[PDB]
């Protein structure tokens, strides 16, 4: 569950008509989060806006996991020098990335893990680099209990100080102009608990849990 | 005079030690009987460029699986795990480069530019070895252009001129690389007559490519 | 709420100052419209960008003839005895830049980067003020981004969504100047539905697109 | 009939099926004396290839001076990144631009004249440092008699050592690893009235006149 309330909370955070990247594994669970009345348009890496469900598969139709997906109407194909200029000029309004560990200076790691066999970076890094706002959505601590929010990210770095949003089940942290600020505390959670299981150093905003 | 030319022909093209670009995102827009030629000749020791690995059974996959491949240069590569082993054991040269960054340099080396500054891979292992600008207070990487001595490209439909369009998200790579090569092969889905293809319907102008593979 | 309006609320978006992007190649391409809208709106101190002047009663013409403009970044002013007159008069200053070059920093201040390196206009008064980077035993300018804060587009289709395509030689400047301006209006010969743009038809996405300008 | 006999001349120095850019002016008119069995493509800076005469005008439709043209079977339309992504790429065969000046360091000028008003450089700088072959067709001097194939340009140059060939109404000159040469004479025309119309330092090819394979 504490997948979906992240990928909730993250779906909350998108506006009407943005242009938004999910990128593989939790991230896609945000398009089955969207409030009434938000209707966002997905771009793909591999060339095109308007992604969508499967309709009737198309064997020269798929994500960036090179896996069968579909479009919307409106849909528009370009090449991928096109599709790079979008994402690294600013063209897209936020992406939505997993998370191996982010730190107070707004760094990110999610493209290796030392000790695992290296994939590759992908679009990652010019999605960090290019999008508007960068959410990290990602599970507060690893599988072993450690710390994945950290005073400084020990795998290799997708990017520095690129992280705008950290949305986890436990806690929402923002990165506004230069410092780190805890705005948002889940259900059932404490400022102990978040302090407990972050090892990054933050402030937290006074007005906590008020309405806006 | 014509750019209609069979597989077994095409093949001559092909020699050790050569460099390849060759269209697709994860084997999606690969001209897989012009990889098949390839795999076919026997050529070695070649350099291939794509956005990726693919897999095993794809895109460039049969020929790094024969190890027909000594470097590679690519963006992402964990669909393949015959990729990983080779670079991990030394057998094969691996050269992750992020993908905006990529299809930019392929792009400088189409369009006769001598580089770029992009502030993707800055602070990361990519900025090693590589040049670095300040520029209105920003860092930015120097990135240089990639050139090939051949280019297999996939198309949709394409004329007797060879002027090509693509089809949904096999097109990629494909129009970069076009341009990018010394020699371009193209494995067209669909031949037609000049006329068929309306100029304004047009994305990769004959004038780049030079083979059109007759089916 | 919605990307259609008048050419009436177009004036809304122009003031004192301001920098802006216009389409057209020799006037073909130019979106008449906007342009006589921002003529009405008797805005001055205009900073336009455009691959030339066309004539004086053409493309970005009637705008410099009448004043309005004090600064203007193109390749090519010979067929505008107004731009030129205004030039060596004082009234207007005026950045002569290769079109290759101007184009290329359109586009970079449109994919996010930070320069690009041509060797267009070495050794020549275009080397002036830049600079010069030696990569590869050849040397080349190192030309900077170009950004604006309005771009006027003309499209031939245009649907709801703000996908665009084109006819013939209008393409030009239209498509880059797209992506290189904080806000964007285009005016589109056609108004269509979404969906009768075929997806490998579309030349612009919809997505740099802000503001359409309705029949 | 100068300008003809130049067009006639570099019409003949095109290869069949090469990708060729004709400046405005006298190269345009090279495209109305290509040889037999001689086909290329044409093409036009505001973003087209097929370049070709009028069938019937289309206002979306002129060529790089503006003016309306027609297009062959085949055409394809682009941007004008495109454009000089091909023209700057190296994917132009050969390009024909006109000049004002040219010197022994194939230096040309020809986007403006110093005293006149100046019309800019349009897309002449990309042509001549991206085409693979930079055809200069020219008068051999300008109309008030003064000499236009000098030592050193003195007009602001289009680009540096960019030259290939250039083609007079008097004779054709090549630049080959830096060093002119002069390789052809026209008939009616003698290497004497050649040197005193060229200010240029060339050397005479021993071979001139003599049939090829």
């Amino acid at each position: 569950d504490a997948k979906q309330r992240i990928a909730r909370r993250v779906a909350q955070e998108l506006r009407d008509g943005d242009i938004v990247n999910l990128g593989i594994g939790l991230p896609t669970m945000v398009a089955n989060y969207l409030p009434e009345g938000i209707h966002i348009t997905l771009q793909s890496e591999n060339g095109f806006l308007g992604l969508g469900p499967v309709t009737t598969a198309h064997p020269d139709l798929v994500n960036a996991g090179g896996q069968p997906c579909g479009v919307l109407p409106g849909a528009a194909m370009f090449d991928s020098a096109m599709s790079f200029a979008l994402i690294r000029g600013g063209h897209i309004d936020a992406c939505v990335l997993g998370g191996l560990q982010v730190d107070e200076e707004a760094n990110l790691a999610n493209w290796v893990v030392p000790g695992k066999m290296v994939p590759g970076m992908g679009g990652a890094m010019d999605l960090v680099t290019g999008s508007r706002k960068v959410i990290i959505a990602m599970e507060h601590c690893a599988k072993d209990g450690s710390a994945k929010i950290l005073r400084r990210c020990t795998m290799p770095l997708t990017a520095q100080h690129a992280v705008h949003m950290l949305v986890t089940e436990l806690a929402v942290f923002r990165f506004i102009d230069g410092k780190m600020w805890l705005t948002e505390i889940a259900d059932g959670c404490d400022l102990a608990t978040v302090r407990a299981k972050t090892e990054a150093r933050f402030e937290v905003a006074a007005d906590l849990n008020t309405q806006r | 005079k014509t750019k209609l030319m069979t597989l077994q022909d095409a093949t001559g093209f092909f020699r050790d030690g050569m460099t390849i670009m060759v269209g697709g995102f994860m084997g999606i827009g690969t001209p897989s009987r012009l990889v098949e030629a390839l795999l076919e000749s026997g050529v070695r020791d070649l350099t291939l460029i794509a956005n990726d690995t693919a897999f095993v059974d794809t895109g460039i996959g049969p020929l790094i699986v024969n190890g027909r491949v000594r470097k590679v240069i690519a963006s992402h590569i964990g669909t393949n795990p015959e990729t990983g082993r080779r670079m991990i054991s030394g057998e094969m040269d691996v050269v992750l480069v992020p993908q905006g960054t990529l299809i930019e340099q392929i792009r400088c080396g189409g369009a006769g530019l001598g580089g770029f500054l992009t502030p993707t891979g800055v602070g990361t292992v990519v900025e090693e070895g590589k040049q670095t600008l300040t520029l209105d207070g920003k860092t930015w990487l120097l990135e240089r252009p990639l050139r090939a001595d051949l280019a297999l490209i996939r198309a949709h439909r394409c004329d007797t001129l060879g002027n090509l369009t693509y089809q949904l998200s096999a097109r990629n790579f494909n129009p970069l690389i076009a341009l990018a090569a010394d020699i371009t092969l193209v494995e067209p889905d669909e031949l037609v007559e000049t006329g068929e293809l309306q100029p304004d319907h047009i994305v990769t102008p004959g004038a780049v490519i030079d083979h059109i593979i007759v089916s």
